[PDB]
RNA sequence: CUUUUGAUGUUAGGGUAUUGGCCUAACAUGGCUAUGACGGGUAACGGGGAAUUAGAGUUCGAUUCCGGAGAGGGAGCCUGAGAAAUAGCUACCACAUCUAAGGAAGGCAGCAGGCGCGUAAAUUACCCAAUUCUAAAGAAGAGAGGUAGUGACAAGAAAUAACAAUGCAAGGUUUGUAUUGGAAUGGUGGGAAUUUAAAACCUUCCCAGAGUAACAAUUGGAGGGCAAGUCUGGUGCCAGCAGCCGCGGUAAUUCCAGCUCCAAUAGCGUAUAUUAAAAUUGUUGCAGUUAAAACGCUCGUAGUUGAAU
RNA sequence: AAAAACCGUAAAUCCUAUCUUUUAAAGGAAGGAGAAGUCGUAACAAGGUUUCCGUAGGUGAACCUGCGGAAGGAUCAU
């Protein structure tokens, strides 16, 4: 969403982790979608 | 108004415990497959 | 196509449907004025609702402004003489005071038990559903109807209603009381 | 696989008729009832 | 974005009923655009209007009237004052009728009616008497239009009693309340007056014609919100209920039933959409340290706003 | 009158291109819900290595580590 993100109160994942563990599913879906087209 | 495919049993949520009757119907406008809940008591049996 | 004849609702319905005191003051009304259904005050108010409504913008404007001058006094003149308002009033907020019994002190049933005639207000209703009762002239069997102050001296017995010098009585009972008479004699 | 079960209540409860009593009155005539059932007796 | 294929303009002409890039020829390079051009979407015909409205507003408007458009989809054309007409013609596409097989003939988004589609919508009725139109203009026609039929779309009025005596309760001989028991009156049946083009309806009059006035009112609820039962049986985390919070494992005020009660009442629920509630779209009138939300910072054009005299 | 030609109006069919909407699919990779499943203990206490941010690398997983920040800190303080 916004800027409201980490913000632990919620007692969950940690933002920054959750982060980098899109990304790296964002890379591999580019690879993915790079070697398709 | 859709046609019943066949009835169905569903969990409640977990505070509750029962199993809703429910149906599945393939609508007629569009043969859309939908869940819905009959009401009632005993009125499962009494849809074919 | 479509007809061109308007028509319009009457009550407005009155949301929050379980007020206590609303209820208990409506059960109240009903009772006493002996009328048959809580859509009849509602009518009521919606009626009451309209003249003030109209009595408030009357009263936005200033004096002396023609608007006024016309309405206010068209207002006045049709309030005492439909008999909300008496000979005392002369302002526009006697208007704004008139209140839900005021209303319903006009209605034909109201009138005919407050004369006399019949002495229940539930009497009285059953009877101009009988149609026994006359304005003058004019029979009307509408309970809700509403008297002016030139009617109330002419209301009474519909002359072709039992009590108002028709047929007498059963003319069952009075075939068989003469039979039986005839029979004996 | 437990719809066999549908009804159990419904079925099983025991049948009462529902006998006669008196015609209920309706209209103004309940609404007087009311009016006078609640302000009148009571003291 | 537009501009070869007219886009913007000039000049001349053609064409038209007339002006016009409407079209042609020559010439010029213009015209529109963040004040949103050009596109895309609309379950978009526009308006008069409708719902909701304290005031603002928000949503709707196929649909009485006005304007537009169309007649299966396109195009073309004759007559005519008036048509690019469609219950006029010509052709093509898609449908589709008769045929002796050679050939003919069609257009209900007019009124009825049928199929299909669907959650979703009426009679293959009567009449030109009213309104009005056309004519060779009282006198003929008119599914225009009017009348009736179906019609709980909506809207208005309004039955399902009322009254007297004891008995009972309450009160200093006043109210409510099971018995009796006579009046009143519609609903209904029949005849008539009337109405109507005819008929029907309404209204009115006369006969019959209510006591369990069987001439019987229902719908939805009774934990809270939210008016009304911790009454009685059944079930026992099952069945089920429940918009939300929740109820249900042996006392279930919540399920299934009976009784009672409550609300609305010839109406009452349900679903979807919409308005208020919502000052939760905030112009009036929101919030931004921490609840969602001040661009990392500064410059800056459009925009918005700008001392006094 | 047939018939023909030519400009024009131009239906309709076909080819090509683009756009819009719907839709199939081996495989891949998410999210949500369900159940008493397995593995660990990441966060909340100084949560037992303070927590968090941006970035980068690594690891079965939560996560770990480097650099620079913040206190929303466990310090408003010789």
């Amino acid at each position: 969403h916004g800027a409201s993100r980490y913000k632990k109160s919620r007692a969950k994942m940690r933002w920054k982790w959750k982060k980098k563990r899109t990304r790296r599913l964002q890379k591999k879906r580019r690879k993915m979608r790079q070697r398709s087209r | 108004k859709g046609i019943v495919v066949e009835k169905v049993a569903i969990e409640a949520k977990q505070p509750n415990s029962a199993y809703r009757k429910c149906v599945r119907v393939q609508l007629i406008k569009n043969g859309k497959k939908i869940t819905a809940f009959v009401p009632g008591d005993g009125c499962l049996n009494f849809i074919d | 196509p479509k007809s061109y004849r308007n028509y319009s609702k009457t009550a407005r319905n009155p949301k929050r449907p379980f007020e206590k005191e609303r209820l208990d003051q409506e059960l109240k009304l009903i009772g006493e004025y002996g009328l048959k259904n809580k859509r009849e005050i509602w009518r009521v108010q919606y009626l009451l609702a309209k003249i003030r409504s109209a009595a408030r913008y009357l009263l936005t404007l200033d004096e002396k402004s023609s608007k006024r001058i016309f309405q206010g006094e068209a207002l006045l003149r049709r309030m005492v003489r439909q008999g909300l308002l008496g000979e005392n009033e002369e302002k526009l907020d006697y208007v704004l005071g008139l209140t839900l019994p005021k209303l319903l002190e006009r209605r034909l049933q109201t009138k005919v038990f407050k004369l006399g005639l019949a002495k229940s207000v539930h009497h009285a209703r059953v009877l101009i559903r009988q149609r026994h009762i006359r304005v003058g002239k004019q029979m009307v069997d509408i309970p809700s109807f509403l008297v002016r102050v030139d009617s109330e001296k002419h209301i009474d017995f519909a002359t072709t209603s039992p009590f108002g010098g028709a047929r007498p009585g059963r003319v069952k009972r009075k075939s068989l009381k003469k039979q039986k008479e005839k029979t004996e004699a | 696989g437990s719809l066999a079960r549908a009804g159990k209540v419904k079925n099983q409860t025991p049948k009462v008729p529902k006998l006669d009593k008196k015609k209920r009155l309706t209209g103004r005539a309940k609404k007087r009832q009311l009016y006078n059932r609640r302000f009148s007796d009571n003291g």
